[PDB]
């Protein structure tokens, strides 16, 4: 495999986790709000189907 | 955030939870 450098491409660039950050909360946002969804829903039925109430 | 209030509104951590007498008498007399 070869590789070689860039400039233009290169003036700014961002690690991973600011790349996923830039998309994460804004274009793909759905995403984010089904997965509070789904956390959200692990925490009421798991702790529903264990604890006995007061 | 609304979930976690949930685990604090039932002590779910169960980390929480840790007199007058209701017989009254009263005198009426002699029969
Ligand atoms: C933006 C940040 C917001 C942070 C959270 C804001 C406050 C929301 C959380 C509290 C909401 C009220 O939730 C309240 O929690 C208390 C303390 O466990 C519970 O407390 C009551 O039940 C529990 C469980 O039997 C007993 O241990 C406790 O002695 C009793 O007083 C109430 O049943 C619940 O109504």
């Amino acid at each position: 495999f070869i590789t070689s450098k860039i400039w233009d491409g290169a003036l700014a660039e961002n690690n991973h986790i600011s790349s996923i950050g830039n998309i994460m909360y804004t274009n793909y946002n759905v995403w984010l709000i089904l997965a509070s969804f789904i956390l959200l829903l692990a925490m009421v039925g798991a702790i529903v189907i264990t604890i006995k109430p007061r | 955030t609304i979930g976690f209030v949930y685990e604090l509104g039932h002590d779910a951590l169960k980390v929480h939870s840790r007199l007058k007498s209701s017989v009254v008498i009263s005198y009426l007399g002699n029969i």
